[PDB]
């Protein structure tokens, strides 16, 4: 029932922004914390941040503080992330991963998966 | 900070396998509130287990959290086939969280 799909497979040029979305479903959006995941392949998995959909307050790996922006929309249930000043180094598959937070920490689901290539126009 | 696991660790279907998930900056507390997420192929995503011993709905029962020694532990009683996947831990440093470079269980 629960379920979290991200955009379609994305192609953009180096030095420019991309702005993914995980559009949640089948629960109430406010009350799960939103985690926004890297995956390289031979790099496993690298966190990038943590939004709350109630507030949108943020938490970020120090590593993606300049790269990074989540932000949230109640009214379609959709969490996004930005990436900015894209480079080789940001091509990956970036995931969703939601989260409960009262007397413990887990995720639970997960998006599928968007894959972003970063690459030059020939 | 860095999170270190198994490489890769080999069981048989019925056994007992326990995954461990170390940390650099010493022992494994309860406050680094050990995470765990399996990876099944097709790049199929799963929380199994957070805040060190507490099991998401639907996670199999098999599937359990403690802390054995310095370590955070990920223990499967009675290994099952469809088990063989890639395991996540990650554990939080009191800002941010960090992920291990992940465990390839494979079920014999
Ligand atoms: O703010 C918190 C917190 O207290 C905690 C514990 C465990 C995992 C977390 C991921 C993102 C974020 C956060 C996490």
């Amino acid at each position: 029932e629960v379920q979290l799909q991200q955009s379609g497979a994305e192609l953009v040029k180096p030095g420019a922004s991309v702005k993914l979305s995980c559009k949640a479903s089948g629960y109430t959006f406010t009350s799960y914390w939103m985690h926004w995941v890297k995956q390289r392949p031979g790099r496993g998995l690298e966190w990038i941040g943590r939004i709350d959909p109630n507030g949108g307050g943020t938490k970020y790996n120090l590593k993606f503080k300049s790269k990074a922006t989540l932000t949230v929309d109640k009214p379609s249930s959709t969490a996004y992330m930005q990436l900015s000043s894209l480079t080789s180094e940001d091509s990956a598959v970036y995931y969703c991963a939601r989260m409960w937070y009262y007397g413990t920490y887990y995720f639970d689901y997960w998006g599928q998966g968007t894959t972003l290539t970063v690459s030059s126009a020939a | 900070a860095v999170v270190t696991q198994e490489s890769a660790l080999t069981t048989s279907p019925g056994e007992t396998v326990t995954l461990t998930c170390r940390s650099s900056t010493g022992a494994v507390t309860t406050s680094n509130y050990a995470n765990w997420v399996q990876e099944k192929p097709r790049h199929l995503f799963t929380g199994l287990i957070g805040g060190t011993n507490n099991r998401a709905p639907g996670v199999p029962a098999r599937f359990s959290g403690s802390l054995i020694g310095n370590k955070a532990a990920l223990t499967i009683t009675g290994a099952q086939t469809e088990d063989e996947a890639i395991y996540f831990c990650a554990l939080w440093y009191s800002n941010h969280l960090v992920f291990g470079g992940g465990t390839k269980l494979t079920v014999l």
